[PDB]
């Protein structure tokens, strides 16, 4: 059990709660929870690298209290 | 005008909490509607190591009307032209795709992020570049042709750097 971020566009921090091995699939499921917004158009951004989902959170190394940033794609 | 004090504001927050990989500055001191973006390939990339600049134009309608993102270093990506011009999205001028007031600089540097990670091959500005990128993508890397070309012009970005005096992190 962690603790990270995802800062959107507009300004707003998101802090949810995951686990090291959460999918990045997962974490966007969870992102819907709270803004609605399709997981399909989400892209979070750590360490300038767009994670890829059918990936977990250790893949990328991402640690408690981190803070990812979210972009919209259409596609 | 508002669109200097909205881009002393900008530039001020963009230099106290950093886009990372990327370095925000003035061309010259005192003209506020014309940037130098220094930009940094990220570890595990095919630009790991590089060294890129790029300039930014903003219009006097700031922020009514979006600003002009143009690499100086040569670039091979399927949206990025001949000139060293981006066309993204939001950079042409008119959902959060699209440009409006309420964008902002950290939007667009996360958006040419998100465009370096993700070619938009919808709206290809180097064709023979979207061209190359899909067959990257769809032999699964195994065709290195994309990759050589974007590995060579990594790898000359150190002369550049040496030239800035640039210590590549
Ligand atoms: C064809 C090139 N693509 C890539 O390098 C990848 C995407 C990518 C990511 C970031 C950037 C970038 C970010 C910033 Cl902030 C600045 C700059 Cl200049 C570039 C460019 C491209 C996809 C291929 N890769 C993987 O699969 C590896 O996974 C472990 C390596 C990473």
């Amino acid at each position: 059990g962690m603790q990270i971020f995802v800062k959107t566009l507009t300004g707003k921090t998101i802090t949810l709660e995951v686990e090291p091995s959460d999918t990045i699939e997962n974490v966007k499921a969870k992102i819907q929870d709270k803004e609605g917004i399709p997981p399909d158009q989400q892209r979070l951004i750590f360490a300038g690298k767009q994670l890829e989902d059918g990936r977990t959170l250790s893949d990328y190394n991402i640690q408690k209290e981190s803070t990812l940033h979210l972009v919209l794609r259409l596609r | 005008p508002s669109s200097q004090k909205a881009l002393l504001l900008e530039l001020k927050g963009l230099q106290e909490e950093p886009v990372e990989g990327f370095r925000v500055t003035l061309v010259d001191e005192g003209d506020l509607y014309n940037w130098e973006v220094a930009i940094f390939g990220p570890p595990n990339t095919y630009y790991e190591g590089g060294y890129f600049k790029a300039r930014l134009k903003f219009p006097i309608d700031y922020p009514y009307s979006p600003p002009a993102f143009r690499f100086l270093t040569k670039m091979w990506h399927p949206n990025i032209y001949e000139t060293g011009d981006v066309c993204i999205s939001i950079l042409h001028p008119p959902p959060s795709e699209r440009w409006n007031p309420t964008q902002n600089v950290r939007t667009i540097l996360l958006s040419v992020i998100s465009l370096l990670n993700e070619p938009n091959t919808f709206s290809p500005a180097n064709v023979d570049a979207s061209v190359m990128y899909r067959k990257w993508k769809e032999s699964k890397g195994k065709d290195r042709e994309y990759t050589d070309i974007i590995r060579k012009q990594v790898l000359g970005t150190k002369v550049d750097a040496e030239r800035d005096g640039v210590k590549v992190p």
